RNA sequence: CUCGAUGUCGGCUCGUCGCAUCCUGGGGCUGAAGAAGGUCCCAAGGGUUGGGCUGUUCGCCCAUUAAAGCGGCACGCGAGC
RNA sequence: CCAAGUCUGGGCUAAGUGGUAAAGGAUGUGGCGCCGCGAAGACAGCCAGGAGGUUGGCUUAGAAGCAGCCAUCCUUUAAAG
């Protein structure tokens, strides 16, 4: 969602690459992160 | 600890790994030498707060370091060092630290805390004849009290290079007493 | 199957034990009488316990040596604490009736060995604003 | 670096309005604190603040000390406008010249007023460095 | 740049781009069950109404509607009114 | 395209950056120093008990780590939480 200015929720929410991109990633529908 | 140099040449030595420093001693000075790798280690444990040395020739072992000096540069990565000797019993500038504990009285209590403009001590004891650790500390500390020269407490070396009533540590409020 | 925290004397004030309990598995009647059996040996004072319940719905069980910080205050004389502990410090006990009160509490308590039981004492009284002094 | 009309003929002698230097709490070794390289009349107020919200979120022993304090001051819109222009006060700060000795979060060991200035750096404006002194921080 | 001269507001018509998308599809989000909303990412195809009172645009009001978009191009257009 | 080494040497790119931009992010990648250890056989796999006085103070109608303001200690033992 953030697009711009992504970092770590949960305990856990992890950093992913996906075309050069990042867009955080963890067990919760409350941490979609992703820019 | 070793250090070497002294010739006459800065910048490229001002450069690389090695990092000016004089041979500064009561009657002669000599090229800068040290080294920019050194200062680090060493310089890291207590410049001017214990004391060594290094054996460039085995030239002369003696004690007495540094003087003056600055990571000076933005940076904040000294160059240009100032190094001095004494091999002499007339040790007096001799600034060395003096440290407390956290005896609870304002803090662990209080919460307030105490400043300590002071810290360190440049006095003159028994030359080459000093606890490269000295403590000190009374206790005391909460409301609108404050310590400073004067009182003190000097042990052995009686020298105090220094004043009464000055810069010691007081307490104050952290956020309100 | 269940832990509580409830007076002696006392057995069955509706919003403490008749909710819980009452739910988890328990005749909070009848355990409460049962209660009342014990903790009146001891009234007065708060009571902790371990009240289970296997298949059938009932029964209950043991008592276990009240929470120390509490037990303290019930020594010394103070109802709750001053405000907050090691900032409104100001409860200063005593050795010796602390040492003579936890050689009473010695049970659910650590261990068998004075060190280790007065120590416990000097941080519970340490916690809430009971200081050794 | 255009500056101003004098210390007492145009706008000189004032408190700048803000709130003061010194917090947190002493320590004689650990070395923890805060300062830059950027160049900027220091935004006053921007100022003032920051540090401020600094205390705001920590409280009490971590040297909230802060070397820093503007003193002269900007001007513009005021009367025909555009051409020959008065001038109209406002926003003094000081010079951050290229880096230097910001504030001192110091003391032995509590980072948790590490994070803070920490968190007073994330405000600020022009970037900042999060550093230690002599020593590091613990 | 133009005073040996570029005719200026609004309207009319004829429109053409653009996307920060009003309607429209596709999505993830929700303190989302349904249904309907809110949040934000992807997409411009197509499309986005009659009146009123105001020189006006703007704007308020009336009845609609899925919707009744923001803005470009001399705030497009006088050798076209 | 237009004249002139698709020269040789050794690094760095895997985005077409080159072919305009800042604050602000992230085990991208390549090169440098630190703390702990691998036969008290180490981090991420797997078997198991996931310790007791801890169930302290404001607010309690509920702090009793897993509302939040202050504590931050003791332990009988495989250690601590």
């Amino acid at each position: 969602k953030v697009r711009s200015s992504v970092k770590k929720m949960c305990d856990n929410c992890k950093v992913v690459r996906r075309h050069g991109r990042v867009l955080v990633i963890c067990s919760n529908v409350k941490h979609k992160q992703r820019q | 600890m070793e250090l070497t140099a002294k010739p006459r040449t800065p910048k490229q030595k001002l450069d690389e790994s090695m990092i000016a420093a004089v041979a500064y001693n009561k009657e002669n000075n000599v090229s800068f030498a040290l080294d920019r790798k050194a200062f680090d280690r060493a310089f890291r444990q207590q410049s001017t707060t214990g004391l060594f040395d290094i054996t460039v020739e085995g030239g002369e072992t003696f004690p007495a370091l540094v003087k003056a000096v600055q990571m000076d540069k933005r940076k904040r990565a000294p160059i240009h060092v100032d190094f001095y000797m004494v091999t002499y019993g007339e040790p007096v500038e001799v600034s060395v630290p003096v440290h407390t504990t956290g005896r609870s009285q304002g803090e662990v209590q209080g919460g307030l805390v105490d400043i300590v403009v002071h810290n360190l001590q440049i006095v003159a004891p028994g030359p080459r004849r000093i606890p490269q650790e000295l403590v000190v500390d009374v206790t005391k500390m909460n409301i609108g009290d404050h310590i400073t020269a004067g009182d003190i407490k000097l042990p052995e070396g009686c020298t105090l290079a220094a004043d009464p009533e000055l810069t010691v540590v007081s307490v104050l409020p952290p956020r309100l007493t | 199957q269940i832990k509580l925290q409830l007076p002696a004397g006392k057995a069955t004030p509706a919003p403490p034990v008749g909710p819980a309990l009452g739910q988890h598995g328990v005749n909070i009647m009848e355990f409460c009488k049962r209660f009342n059996a014990e903790t009146a040996d001891k009234a007065g004072m708060i009571l902790p316990v371990v009240i289970t319940v296997y298949e059938d719905k009932s029964f209950t069980f043991i008592i276990k040596t009240p929470p120390a910080s509490f037990l303290l205050k019930k020594a010394a004389g103070i109802e709750k604490g001053s405000s907050e502990p090691k900032r409104k410090i100001v409860g200063k006990v005593t050795r010796k009736q602390i040492e003579e009160i936890a050689k009473t509490k010695m049970p659910d308590l650590n261990a068998n060995s004075l060190e280790a039981a007065m120590k416990i004492i000097e941080g519970t009284a340490k916690s809430m604003g009971i200081e050794v002094v | 670096s255009i500056k101003p009309t004098r210390r007492e003929y145009i706008s000189g002698i004032p408190g700048k309005g803000i709130a003061q230097f010194k917090m947190g709490n002493n320590t004689y070794p650990a070395q923890v604190e805060n300062v830059v390289e950027k160049p900027v009349q220091i935004r006053h107020n921007a100022l003032e603040a920051a540090r401020n919200a600094a205390n705001r979120f920590v409280q009490n022993s971590g040297k909230f000390r802060i070397r820093k304090f503007p003193f002269h001051v900007i001007r513009e819109q005021d009367g025909d406008g555009m051409r020959a222009p008065f001038g109209k006060s406002v926003g003094t700060a000081a010079r951050s010249h290229g880096a230097n000795h910001d504030f001192i979060a110091w003391v032995n060991p509590d980072p948790a007023v590490e994070f803070a200035w920490r968190r007073a750096y994330m405000k600020v404006t022009p970037t900042v460095n999060i550093d230690s002194s002599p020593a590091g921080n613990a």
